[PDB]
């Protein structure tokens, strides 16, 4: 599945 | 006058208090009609949507329009699209520490311009999302789940603070498959946040 | 308000001028933002859109919501339609051809099985179910954008000499050179497409 | 097909 982002 | 940007490819700078100075690229989506100094961008690599008043921010430096790719693009199956908008899923991500993660959301809308690209939020993280979450059905990563206000829009809000005073915003637009479910812009950042007033969780929005 | 109109059946007397009052009724589809008193309607049995203030209007008679909103079909077939220039054939005298120029915009709102269309010759808004039109072969598939017009002012010098003034209200997704605009003096609502040479007359303000 | 509609 997706990666969640880090905030930027 | 000033050129349209809407559906267009764009690039800038964006200098922001001490962080590095780096340059961006993305898709114009929409000109905010009640507000139309504000833009909503899908920037490249980036998953959360982008309020940006773009012409009068002084973080973008240097607007361009590009012309590198087409900046739009359309959905394969139109019926499957219509089956997972407005719908409750479960939207999996990889977790921090593995397997995976089921993060309940709400798929809203397909997005202007990048239209195999899906609007969407979370009940965790209620701002908005932008994925071909097409993709994401296909590999078995979205699954379906088995307050109306007229006149909303434009509409100032405040919303409480944990420290007690008030965020200041405007809504900004109303879901059609979901017309309790509305997009705010807060002052002080560049998320859209999104708010379902059937909700409790909405219970703390003042108009 | 107190209730809701959008997406609801409504009914309301019609009194204009000095003819009988007649009863209508319809579906309000839409709510225009930059404009919250004016109103979208498809009333029953008429093919043109109506654009009135329901509640400012003062030939707006004794109006009654008839039923709440509710809940909301070949999508892959209507996005074959949507954004295209047609051919549409309506019916002259004893069935000939009377075939129409024009473009289909988008599904309509709440209505979601009709569709809003123009025509070259008749450009203002028209709504029907037009994936029965095609299934019949009357509907033939054939073969500009201005930063920050919503709610802007316009007007046009009529032939009269004076100026007919409105209000750009919508722009159209899947054509954005085409807006809807709204003037004073009717209810229709006229489709402009900017990159078009018909509509080089109109002034923004 | 249908046929074009006069005003009321």
């Amino acid at each position: 599945a997706r990666t969640k982002q880090t905030a930027r | 006058p000033r050129r349209n940007i809407v559906g267009c490819r764009i690039s800038h700078g964006w200098k922001e208090g001490d962080e590095p100075i780096t340059q961006w690229k993305g898709t114009v989506l929409d000109q905010v009609p009640i507000n139309p100094s504000l833009y909503l961008v899908k920037y490249d690599g980036i998953d959360c949507v982008y309020g940006l008043e773009l012409h009068r921010d002084e973080r973008v430096l240097s607007l361009k329009i590009l012309s590198d790719r087409v900046a739009s693009s359309h959905i394969s199956d139109a019926n499957l699209a219509n089956t997972i908008i407005g719908k409750a899923v479960e939207h999996m991500f990889e977790g921090e520490h593995g397997s995976k993660d089921e993060w309940r959301g709400m798929v809203l809308a397909q997005a202007p311009i990048m239209k195999a690209w899906f609007y969407i939020t979370y009940e965790k993280d209620p701002v908005l999302y932008m994925y071909q979450l097409l993709d994401d059905y296909k590999e078995g990563d979205l699954r379906i789940m088995p307050g109306v206000v007229d006149g909303l829009i434009g509409k100032h809000v405040e919303y409480t603070k944990e420290d007690g005073s008030k965020r200041i915003g405007m809504v900004i637009h109303q879901v059609e498959a979901k017309p309790s479910v509305y997009f705010i812009k807060f002052d002080d950042d560049f998320h859209i946040y999104v708010y379902d007033l059937v909700k409790k969780s909405a219970e703390n929005l003042y108009f």
